[PDB]
Formats: C-alpha cells, structure tokens, sequence
C-alpha cells in the first residue's frame, strides 16, 4: 500500500485512464489488471474496468 | 456551530452542522462509558476530546487517521504540537519537506491543510499509555469514522499493526491506505510515499490533490 512500487503502479493506471484509447490487447488488459490490483489493494478506487 | 449536552465531562459537545446525523447516537454512547474513562487522567483533557467535531466535512477530500492521541500533551487536534516538539509531527514535516522542497520552516499542522481532516480513531488515552482507552471508545470510534468516510475520497491510516483490521470497522467501502507510523523501525516511514499515493488516488477519483505544503508554519 505504502511503497514506491505502489506509487509507480497508480501513476501508470492514471496515465492509462487519461488516454482511454487502447490500440492493442496489451494496453487494455494492463489497464484492467491495474484496476483489479488497485481495487484489491485500496478497497475502492475511482476508476472502473472497461 | 451547535451543541449537545452529555452527563459527564466535558458536559457540552460543540459541533459543525455536517456532524448532525451522528450526534444523538454519540450522546447515548458517551454517556454509557464516560465515567469509567474519566477515572484516569487523559491525553487530551476531557474539554478537548471532541474539538475536531467543529470541523466541516463536506469540503474534505482526505482523512489522515492515527490510532489515538499523543500519550502526553494531546491538544484534541490529532498530531498537533503547538511548539513543534513531538517526534511524529516533525517526521511528518520532514517527509513533506522532502516532497515539496520547502526546507526552512518552524512548524507543521495537518489541521490547516485544505481538504484534510486529521483524526484519531480513539479520542483519548490514559496519560502516558497508548491504546489504554480502546475498550471505551470502540462503538463511538466506528460511529464517527464511518461518518467521516461518507465524505472523504481517501482514508489514510498511520500504523500497520494498529490498522491491520480497519476494513472490518467500516460499512461502505472507501479508498483506504494503511502506511507506517512515524516511529516505525528502520526509517520505514521515511521511505513511505503515502502523501503522494493519496494524491494519485484523488486524481483517479477526479478530485483535487492535497497541497501538503499548506501545513507548514513559518
Ligand atoms: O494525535 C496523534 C498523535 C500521535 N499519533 C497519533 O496517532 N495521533
């Protein structure tokens, strides 16, 4: 929850949220897997899987 | 600013309108426990137990929550040290210094930051003894923290052990980050990036990040 590692994942989740223009399967799967991790880790986050 | 009357010191509790829905239940709970808890000398004094209920909630994005007051010299404002002498607040201030690049300051207070409500899970301890009043506050602590978390986007709790079970104390899910207490071993609080994490989570919820440098006293 704490860490530099957590902060890096959230920042990446935020960057992908701001684009929302996924050009491949990787990016959309990454985005959704980050949502899952964020929701599990912090209980509730402001963004949703797409 | 409204008030309600209880049967034990402090006898009157003054509260901002945003707290109105919990106040009658607070009165009932406080009346059943206060005599026991008042057998001890406390941090803070009884006349300061509830001073954070004067803060509005509707403008709050983040709750910064410690377990209970300073074992001594609690003011009723969580983490607040008027002459900037307590280790915990100095550590919090050094982290924010490092974050923001503000190097010269004379103090820090979480309670003067826009969008932040500093909170203590338990509202007193017997003087010199952390968590000594957990058993008295329990139902009140849930009542008040649940009310806070209807308003804030992010709950930040300080103390990995103290808050390991915090989710069970809450009804509705809320964004919850548990980081280290400022006195954790091995400089772990120094390495913790909770203030930055809180801001990214706020952006994920389309909220304005906290300006942590507003806490400085010059
Ligand atoms: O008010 C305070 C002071 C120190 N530690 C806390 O958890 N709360």
């Amino acid at each position: 929850m704490t860490s530099s590692a957590d902060l890096t994942n959230l920042k990446e989740l935020l960057s992908l949220y701001k684009s929302l223009r996924f050009s491949d399967s990787a990016a959309i799967e990454k985005y959704n897997s980050l949502v899952e991790w964020g929701t599990s880790t912090y209980w509730k986050i402001g963004v949703q899987k797409v | 600013m409204n008030s309600v009357t209880v049967s034990h010191a402090p006898y009157t509790i003054t509260y901002h309108d945003d707290w109105e829905p919990v106040m009658s239940q607070l009165v009932e709970f406080y009346n059943e426990v206060a005599s026991w808890l008042l057998r001890d000398e406390t941090s803070p004094i009884p006349d300061k137990f509830f001073i954070q209920l004067k803060q509005p909630l509707r403008n709050k994005r983040v709750c910064v929550c410690g377990i209970d007051p300073y074992p001594k010299d609690g003011t009723g404002v969580p983490f607040e040290s008027p002459n900037f002498t307590k280790k915990s607040i100095k550590e919090i201030a050094s982290s924010i210094s490092r974050l923001t690049g503000v190097i010269d300051y004379k103090g820090y207070n979480l309670n003067i930051i826009d969008g932040v409500i500093p909170w203590n899970y338990y509202l007193s301890c017997k003087l010199g003894e952390t968590k000594s009043h957990a058993i008295y506050w329990d139902k009140i602590s849930k009542l008040l923290l649940q009310h806070i978390t209807k308003h804030v986007s992010v709950l930040y709790c300080l103390g990995k052990t103290d808050f390991s079970n915090i989710r069970a104390k809450l009804e509705s899910p809320v964004t919850t980050i548990v980081g280290y207490h400022p006195a954790a071993r091995d400089r772990q609080f120094e390495k913790d990036r909770s203030f930055e994490i809180i801001n990214v989570l706020l952006e994920l919820d389309n909220k304005v990040p906290i300006n942590w440098a507003q806490g400085f006293i010059y």
